[PDB]
RNA sequence: ACUCUGGUUUCUCUUCAGAUCGCAUAAAUCUUUCGCACUAAAGAUUUCCGUGGAGAGGAACAACUCUGAGUCCAAUUUUUUGAGGCCUUGCUUUGGCAAGGCUA
């Protein structure tokens, strides 16, 4: 399923089912679309950025992933 | 005990260099034929 | 341009790059046994004398390539001098070490059985030829003679089966890849 | 299986309405067997928000309400096995 | 071919302090004791932030993994061998 | 001076002729290859050492080329093949083996997907996506092609050969679209600008042309004709290059003189001595006004033009 | 391939279940399936009205179970 | 499950090799030690017998086994739904958002 192996270590934006945003470094995924994102900052609306860390997002609550930035050095 | 490891050469071979000359030719002989040949040739060298 | 002056123009260029960037403009034969038999039978000294320096190499290469007692005849590649000054047994006596130890263990078996059998063993007289007796021409009395069986140990076909087809050869499986 | 009809649909500019009302208009690039839809040249209007231009999107396949295909699509040669 | 990388990171998070959010907005921070292939997390010494902002102390918790929205794992597991 | 390196400093170490010399587009390293079957990677500045060597050609290297990424080096060789190398640690990542004769040319697709349009002595102009390991499209010219190149769009191939005409092939139409006629002998070297509108042409009529490869057609594309050049009995593949500002052209000549013209003035700006044989390829540094020149004298001449 | 949820730590323990619609329940665990449906002895219902409702042996579908808290020390 | 490398044998050259380069073992010379040196030890050098690796060149027949690469799932736990509808405030970017209460 190389369509998201194309996206590993890219800084991705994950819009969730409640409407919360997970901007994190896309580290890993599986068949259930559970994501491992590192250094993940949550963006919610009133704007504020909430640093979390290593988020294991369960696939049930993931709607849409999209790239924010290139992979870091 | 007195074994020192073998020393770094450049891999020259005596008989390949003999075969590269016009003075040596290659054949296949019986061992007892070249036995008699080496005995006769050493006899001729010592008599020379 | 034209057509024939674009086909001849290609023929002159194909025959230009085909030879300019040709892969050759990138940036022996043995002898019959008789030829050396006649040479040492019929026999610029410098040639003979620069040959004759390497006589202990001939002795060492001869004695190291001795036929093992399970071989009647061992044909060896020989590098000889064209003046017949020196004959070099060119090969190195390469033996597969388990085959060589097994062959000599069979030699141990058969030689012990034969010293048990031959009660009054007649050793060779030494030296086998006397002093003022010329060494034998190989062609005249050894060449066509058939050697008496060698000492290969009898191998039964049932238990020695993966070995007996090649156990007593010279270099046993040398042609088998 | 009808999802196999969608993975034959590579390089089509389709809109997708999701379960959150978000309409995503873009050229589809890849489909999984679970309809995991990977899109490019994305114009995504999350509903009750102004639309945002984004270069790449990847919708999870569960969260798709429906697709919207254009007028010029030959499905009679696409839904065959 | 069978088990995915994020469940390996979840198994790597056992013994550590993870903070799991569930479907009902309740945030559970504490020592993840055990986790399975499904994300059923037996955790312990749990600080709980409910949706209102109240914090309770629940010393032994077993969350059904279906209801887990996400878990925030320690960043130590950014160097875990299955994330390479 | 107007650079960072020394003056006229020489590059020795090529064991035979040098048929092609190219600058790395970042401008700190350098690639030169030829009759040695052996590409040499130099440093442009510093003491100009030879830091890496590329072996893996069974014949002479006709055309070196760099993509604008600069990491992978494309190399059309004489034997039958075009090799794709990397530039940092220097191992051949790919062979491209579809031509049946001597491959005279290659060219990188730099904007879109990594396509290598190649031309060879059989007449086939073959395009090469590196992930396919096969020939995508073979444009069958009836005679030999000595220089091929993409446009800026990488959607047409511009093959110059011995058919006295420069022939452009469309990648979607899969036909010859128009024939740039006006040369009287074999066209040996084609090079295209960084801005991609104009294309240089060298041929054994001892003249250099500038054409404008662009969709806007002026119906006679031979805008500028340059003299001074000569092609001799050696009949090499006399290459070409453009300046990165597009102001100067350089065509390799057979009379040992590094030729550099002005595009606008149409006069020889630089006629540089020092080489002893026919000058195959002369190249331009991307950032600074530096010129390397490759010739049959087994040597390269770096040099500050301005 | 449905492995059972790892709950012999919680057998015969006083746990407070949270159920789906903001609901709550208390009781002794008596077993499970791979689907985490729980059987409960001494079930007290404990609604949000505030008065505590004993039942006894009940069965709870595992779909509706949000969390277990072992009120007793395991 | 489709396509492109690489082969193997033999002959020779060049260079590196303190690695049991040798699962074997010689000889010479020098120095030292004691005897009083084949019957004796040490250290070092050298030469021989004759290796491994890499590189290169020839010529013999094999060419896609191998080493790689390019190329069947709607019933709890994830991807075939508890989803959708009502009320108050803070601001309305008058579209509506955020929180809570709901109703299904």
């Amino acid at each position: 399923s190389s369509k998201m192996l194309q996206h590993i270590d890219y800084r991705m934006r994950c819009i969730l089912q409640d409407g919360r945003i997970f901007i994190g470094t896309f580290k890993a995924f599986d068949k259930h679309m559970n994501l491992i994102l590192c250094d993940c900052d949550e963006f919610r609306k009133r704007e504020e950025k909430r640093v979390l860390g290593l988020v294991l997002l369960r696939g049930e609550n993931l709607v849409s992933m999209t790239v924010e930035g290139p992979p870091p050095k | 005990l007195k074994h020192r490891p073998p020393k770094a050469q450049k891999k020259r071979y005596l008989f390949r260099s003999f075969k590269a000359t016009k003075f040596f030719q290659s054949t296949k002989l019986d061992w007892v034929e070249v036995g008699l040949q080496v005995c006769r040739q050493g006899y001729n060298m010592l008599n020379l | 341009m034209s057509e024939e002056k674009l086909q001849e123009k290609a023929r002159k260029w194909q025959q230009l790059q085909a030879k300019r960037y040709a892969e050759k403009r990138k940036f022996k034969e043995d002898m019959p046994p008789e030829h050396v038999r006649k040479i040492i039978r019929d026999h610029d000294k410098r040639v003979y004398l620069g040959a004759l320096k390497y006589m202990p190499h001939a002795v060492l290469k001869l004695l190291e390539n001795m036929p093992m007692p399970w071989e009647q005849i061992r044909d060896v590649p020989v590098l000889y001098h064209i003046t017949g000054a020196i004959s070099f047994v060119n090969e190195i006596p390469w033996v597969i070490e388990p085959v060589y130890i097994s062959q000599w263990g069979s030699m141990w078996i058969m030689m012990r059985r034969e010293k048990r059998d031959r009660r009054h063993f007649k050793r060779m007289r030494f030296p086998p030829f006397d002093d003022e007796e010329p060494p034998l021409d190989y062609a005249d009395n050894i060449l066509d003679v058939e050697p008496l069986e060698a000492i290969q140990l009898e191998l039964d076909p049932e238990e020695d089966a993966p070995v007996l087809d090649w156990f007593y050869d010279h270099q046993p499986l040398r042609d088998s890849r | 299986k009808l999802v196999r009809f969608l993975m034959k649909l590579s390089h089509e500019t389709v809109t997708i309405e999701l379960k959150n009302g978000t309409q995503v208009h873009g050229t589809i690039t890849g489909v999984d067997v679970s309809m995991n839809t990977h899109l490019k040249a994305v114009k995504m209007t999350l509903k009750n928000r102004e639309p945002v231009q984004l270069e790449t999107l990847s919708i999870r396949g569960n969260n798709i309400r429906y697709f919207i295909l254009p007028d010029s699509l030959p499905l009679d040669t696409l839904l065959v096995d | 071919m069978s088990i995915g990388v994020p469940i390996k990171v979840l198994h790597e998070a056992e013994g550590h302090i993870v903070t799991c959010e569930t479907n009902t907005g309740e945030v559970y921070r504490g020592k993840l004791i055990e986790a399975e292939d499904n994300m059923n997390c037996q955790m312990s010494n749990i600080t709980v932030t409910y949706r209102d902002g109240r914090v309770a102390q629940l010393e032994q918790v077993y969350i059904r993994g279906s209801k887990i929205r996400f878990l925030i794992l320690p960043d130590m597991l950014k160097n875990a061998p299955m994330l390479k | 001076r107007c650079s960072s390196l020394q003056p006229i400093m020489l590059l020795s170490g090529h064991e035979g002729e040098v048929y092609c010399c190219k600058f790395h587009p970042n401008g700190s390293t350098l690639a030169s290859a030829g009759f040695d079957r052996l590409i040499l990677l130099w440093n442009v500045y510093g003491d100009c050492d030879n830091y890496a060597t590329l072996k893996g050609h069974s014949g002479a290297v006709m055309e070196l080329h760099y993509n604008t990424d600069g990491s992978m080096l494309f190399s059309a060789s004489t034997d039958k093949t075009v090799a794709v190398w990397d530039s940092e640690t220097g191992e051949r990542v790919k062979r491209l083996k579809g031509h049946t004769s001597f491959v005279n040319s290659c060219y990188p697709a730099r904007r879109g997907p990594q396509l290598v349009c190649t031309g060879s002595d059989d007449g086939t102009v073959k395009l090469w996506d590196i992930r396919k390991k096969a020939a995508i499209q073979t444009f069958q010219n009836t005679y030999q092609v000595l220089a091929v190149t993409f446009n800026d769009t990488s959607d047409q191939i511009i093959s110059g050969g011995i058919d006295n005409d420069i022939k452009v092939w469309d990648l979607r139409q899969n036909k010859l679209t128009y024939t740039m006629r006006g040369h009287a002998d074999s066209v040996t070297g084609l090079s295209l600008s960084s801005e991609g509108s104009y294309l240089l042409s060298n041929a054994m009529d001892n003249t250099v042309r500038v054409w404008d490869v662009r969709p806007f057609a002026p119906k006679e594309r031979c805008v500028k004709i340059f003299q001074g050049n000569v092609h001799n009995f050696e009949k090499n593949l006399l290459r070409c290059s453009w300046s990165p500002d597009g102001s100067k052209i350089a065509a390799g000549s057979a009379d040992r003189f590094v030729y550099v013209w002005d595009t606008t003035s149409r006069r020889i700006l630089y006629k540089l001595p020092g080489h002893a044989g026919s000058i195959n390829e002369v190249a331009f540094h991307p950032d600074e006004p530096i010129i390397i020149s490759a010739s049959s004298d087994k040597r390269l001449y770096m040099g500050e033009i301005q | 391939k449905a492995h059972p949820p790892e709950l012999k730590k919680f057998m015969d323990k006083k746990l407070s279940l949270k159920l789906n619609g903001g609901r709550h329940v208390q009781g002794i665990l008596r077993g499970f399936d791979p689907f985490m449906n729980l059987v409960i002895d001494e079930c007290v219902e404990m609604a949000t009205s505030g008065q505590q409702n004993n039942i006894g042996m009940v069965v709870i579908r595992g779909n509706s179970i949000i969390m277990l808290e072992a009120l007793e020390r395991v």
